RNA sequence: UAGCUAGUAGGUGGGGUAACGGCUCACCUAGGCGACGAUCCCUAGCUGGUCUGAGAGGAUGACCAGCCACACUGGAACUGA
RNA sequence: CCCGCAGAAGAAGCACCGGCUAACUCCGUGCCAGCAGCCGCGGUAAUACGGAGGGUGCAAGCGUUAAUCGGAAUUACUGGGCGUAAAGCGCACGCAGGCGGUUUGUUAAGUCAGAUGUGAAAUCCCCGGGCUCAACCUGGGAACUGCAUCUGAUACUGGCAA
RNA sequence: AGGAGGUCAUGUUCACAUAC
């Protein structure tokens, strides 16, 4: 308000939480998968996303969603996970990044391969 | 010659027994880009119907603008119910700097070397009437020095 | 309490012109007679004059042009919750030299483009656009 | 011509020693307004004839305690 | 770097001419000149402020044959030089040296000029210089080599010219093949069908 | 994180340092800092600058340059300008 | 760096096309497979999923993720609010603290002006020069909004006196 | 014109179109 009160209180800035916590300001981490299974979205969809449960590699245990079409991810699977959320999915919070350590690119695409880790069509 | 343009149609509802009852509202703001500019509203079933009653509505209620070779005299701030719209004299060449509603008032008054920056709301109606509103209270060096009772160049 | 005289006339003027009256009247003291000369100087009023002496009385006769009032906007800048101190090479401009501003300089208290001619700064007053 | 502090005492229960107040006018760096800041110093008094309320003119000198390095040049308005 | 596609597809995008050919003969009778490119270029839709924008940046850069982060860094540049932005990136562009090669008449095309420029065929001030994007100094003296003088292309490009209208901001001799840079041409010696504010607006977002 | 501090605060004298000085010692006095935030906790090398920003500001301190600190960890001195 | 030789000959990809946002049709599918930055899309004609044709945007790069600023006037000094949207302490008294009716002096602390020293170089900006142009390098300035000192002014604030 | 006396618990969930 008046500046003989903001003098004795200065603005305490509004620090901001991070989306993605267990990354460390790190743009990808390296995880052991414990557990690939499928769970159903919210109210407003109908489907079985494909999730893991990825351990980091500092002790953090997040739920990971695996994009694409099918996959070839077990337990003890190492891969490489990346931030951005699925929305409809309230815990998942990181997608796998296909096309790495162990995720094998999905099968035959053609067009927006390179989110997806594919090579080029001979 | 009156150079016109359309900002925004938007529909609306009216929930009558029977069900909604959808109907579509218009915005125009004609100009001759020269000073002369006016804003029509206008409200119809269609949207030819909204354009064409807003066009007729807005060749009427005309305000004139003293200007400066297509640049404002000095910095003003329009106000209206939400909007607080700021406009500054730029420079020549600079182009018309402005948010939505304003882009298409200045670019019909003739105004072509402005900054804008609307404060407050956005909505596309009280910033087309904030900036009306604030060009419309804007002084030349002539009407001011004559109110004042001293020569131009004594207020330079 | 009454903590800003100038601040007050400033406020006098204002509510004048907004509710058309011809003249306005105040406590007169030695600061407002120079702003009011000022503004007199300006144009902004028609004609200032002080009555009595155990109690000074400041009268101003407010100019109208159109119906329209010539006052467009007056305020106080230094306040005395914040004081406002400008060099020679920041005098502000109002309505990009259109309006004046009230510099008390020291030399007395004058408008800002002769306070910029002369080459000194000082506080500012109001601004009166 | 040196350059000197005047200032006010603000205690003198020390043997030897005065303790001063150097209030200035600082204008605050973001909002401008004129607030009031306080420096305390602590200034060799010799004959320890000063006095707390007073006004007092001090000057730098090299240090002489742990925490003194002002003297004292000339008391004026010992008003109680 | 530079663009190998078809050439009249961009005209058609654009709506009117842009002298990607050599205009010995008519653009309507080498294409259609008026139907957008592709299988929905029959219907017309309305194009918003931010097309109409995106529009004439492209026509100027398509005009001119230069790539987006070069365009750029005209304008900025321009905005740094004092005066009137605008008018400043047309004079930088109209200040290209390949610009200047065709204009003067030593090249059909703009890509024809760029690529005598490139194969060290023409010479400003008596040294042979390669880069396209050379910006040429008000009086300048540019010419073509000794060795590619005879080349025939250079005479049909000549007469090719000869038809057009004739920059009064350069005097070509084409007698011995070469030409002086007079000064940097004005917004009114341009073409005045560039709309202008449109691209300065647009950078300024 | 509300009170913290006995070489602590100051004075006289001896010693010590290239040098002033609780730097150290003996004695004397009871002081000193603190709401203009003392003490405690967490974090952090600092600056010219870099990024962003119309500006005020916000974030940051890699490379280049100035300063400080450290050399497996914890101490200590010698030689020497 | 220059000259000579052969021959178009050795050299184009990545994202997107429902609105925001420049750019659309067909086939496959059938709340499944899936997409997603926000709004959402898919339950038999899908411009939103996958493929194809076409197009748009960038280009030896193009996308995704992380991080900062901006938009955010959304920590508001410039630049916000508090009847009902979040927000006036339940009410008073009052010490620090903030502010101070009018006149004359005096001081010159704040304040303003001028001058000197300093504010390293580099960086930013301006006018030029050199690398074929540019990035890059460089010459001369301007700035480095600051601090200290000296000499002035007395309007306003402050001190002192009446 | 002034003022007075004298029954009824609950409701699968999601779908709803026009924008010159
Ligand atoms: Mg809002
Ligand atoms: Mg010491
Ligand atoms: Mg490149
Ligand atoms: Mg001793
Ligand atoms: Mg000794
Ligand atoms: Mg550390
Ligand atoms: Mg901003
Ligand atoms: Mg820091
Ligand atoms: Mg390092
Ligand atoms: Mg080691
Ligand atoms: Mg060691
Ligand atoms: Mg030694
Ligand atoms: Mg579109
Ligand atoms: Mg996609
Ligand atoms: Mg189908
Ligand atoms: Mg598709
Ligand atoms: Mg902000
Ligand atoms: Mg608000
Ligand atoms: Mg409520
Ligand atoms: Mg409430
Ligand atoms: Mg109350
Ligand atoms: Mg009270
Ligand atoms: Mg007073
Ligand atoms: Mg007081
Ligand atoms: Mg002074
Ligand atoms: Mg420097
Ligand atoms: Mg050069
Ligand atoms: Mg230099
Ligand atoms: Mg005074
Ligand atoms: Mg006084
Ligand atoms: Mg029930
Ligand atoms: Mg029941």
């Amino acid at each position: 308000a008046t500046v003989n009160q903001l003098v004795r209180k200065p603005r305490a800035r509004k620090v901001a939480k991070s989306n993605v916590p267990a990354l460390e300001a790190c743009p990808q981490k390296r995880g052991v998968c414990t557990r690939v299974y499928t769970t159903t979205p919210k109210k407003p969809n109908s489907a079985l996303r494909k999730v893991c449960r990825v351990r980091l590699t500092n002790g953090f245990e997040v739920t990971s969603y695996i994009g694409g079409e099918g996959h070839n991810l077990q337990e003890h699977s190492v891969i490489l996970i990346r931030g951005g959320r699925v929305k409809d999915l309230p815990g998942v919070r990181y997608h796998t990044v296909r096309g790495a350590l162990d995720c094998s690119g999905v099968k035959d695409r053609k067009q927006a391969r390179s989110k997806y880790g594919v090579k080029r069509p001979k | 010659e009156l150079q016109e343009k359309l900002i925004a149609v938007n529909r609306v509802s009216k929930t009558v027994k029977g069900g909604r009852i959808f109907s579509f509202t218009a915005l125009t703001v004609v100009g001759d880009g020269n000073g002369r500019v006016g804003f029509g509203y206008g409200k119809a079933r269609e949207v030819p119907a909204a354009i064409q009653k807003a066009m007729e509505k807005a060749r009427r209620n005309m305000i004139n603008v003293a200007l400066n070779n297509g640049t404002l005299q000095h910095p003003v701030k329009g106000v209206h119910t939400g909007s607080r719209v700021f406009m500054q004299p730029a420079s020549e060449g600079t182009g018309i700097i402005a948010g939505g509603a304003m882009r298409a008032v200045l670019e019909v008054a003739g105004v072509h070397n402005v900054l804008a920056k609307a404060y407050g709301s956005t909505n596309p109606i009280n910033v087309v009437r904030a900036t009306i509103d604030g060009l419309e209270n804007m002084n030349s060096p002539e009407m001011v020095a004559a109110k004042r009772g001293k020569s131009v160049e004594e207020i330079l | 309490s009454m903590q800003d005289p100038i601040a007050d006339m400033l406020t006098r003027i204002r509510n004048g012109q907004a509710a058309n009256k011809a003249a306005v009247t105040m406590p007169s003291s030695k600061l407002k007679v120079a702003i009011a000369n000022v503004l007199k100087e300006e144009g902004f009023i028609e004609d200032f004059k002080v009555e009595g002496d155990t109690k000074p009385e400041l009268e101003l006769t407010l100019k109208y042009f159109q119906g329209k009032a010539v006052v467009e906007s007056i305020q106080r800048v230094s306040r005395p919750g914040l004081r406002i101190y400008k060099r020679k090479d920041e005098l502000p401009k109002v309505m990009a030299g259109l309006g004046i501003a009230v510099v008390s300089t020291s030399k007395g208290v004058m408008t800002d483009r002769a306070a910029r001619q002369a080459g000194l700064g000082g506080e500012i007053i109001c601004y009166v656009a | 011509k040196i350059r000197t502090l005047q200032g006010r005492v603000v205690s003198d229960k020390m043997e030897k020693s005065i303790v001063v107040a150097i209030e200035r006018f600082v204008k605050h760096p973001i909002y401008g307004k004129f607030i009031k800041r306080t420096t305390k110093l602590h200034v060799h008094d010799e004959n320890n004839e000063c006095g707390i309320g007073d006004v007092v003119e001090i000057r730098e000198c090299r240090p002489l305690s742990k925490t003194k390095s002002w003297t004292l040049v000339r008391v004026v308005e010992k008003a109680v | 770097a530079r663009y190998l596609g078809p050439k009249l597809k961009l005209s058609r995008r654009e709506g009117t001419d842009l002298f990607l050919k050599s205009g010995v003969r008519a653009i309507d009778t080498k294409c259609k000149i008026e139907q957008a490119p592709g299988q929905h270029g029959a219907r017309k839709p309305r194009l918003s402020d931010y097309g109409v924008q995106l529009r004439e940046k492209q026509k100027v850069r398509r005009i001119y044959g230069v790539l987006e982060r070069q365009f750029r860094n005209y304008y900025k540049e321009a905005a740094r030089l004092k005066g009137n932005t605008g008018e400043n990136l047309l004079a930088l562009l109209e200040g290209r040296l390949d610009n200047v090669v065709y204009r003067m008449g030593f090249g059909a095309t703009r890509a024809e000029a760029r690529q005598l420029v490139s194969h060290k065929a023409i010479m400003v001030n008596g040294r042979v210089v390669n880069i396209a994007s050379y910006q040429v100094s008000p009086n300048d003296v540019v010419s073509i080599r000794e060795k590619a003088k005879k080349q025939s292309r250079v005479k049909a490009a000549l007469e090719l010219a000869e038809q057009r209208e004739k920059p009064t901001w350069l005097e070509v001799d084409a007698g011995k093949m070469e030409g002086t840079f007079k000064r940097k041409p004005e917004r009114s010696d341009l073409s005045a069908d560039i709309n202008e504010h449109l691209i300065v607006e647009l950078y300024s977002k």
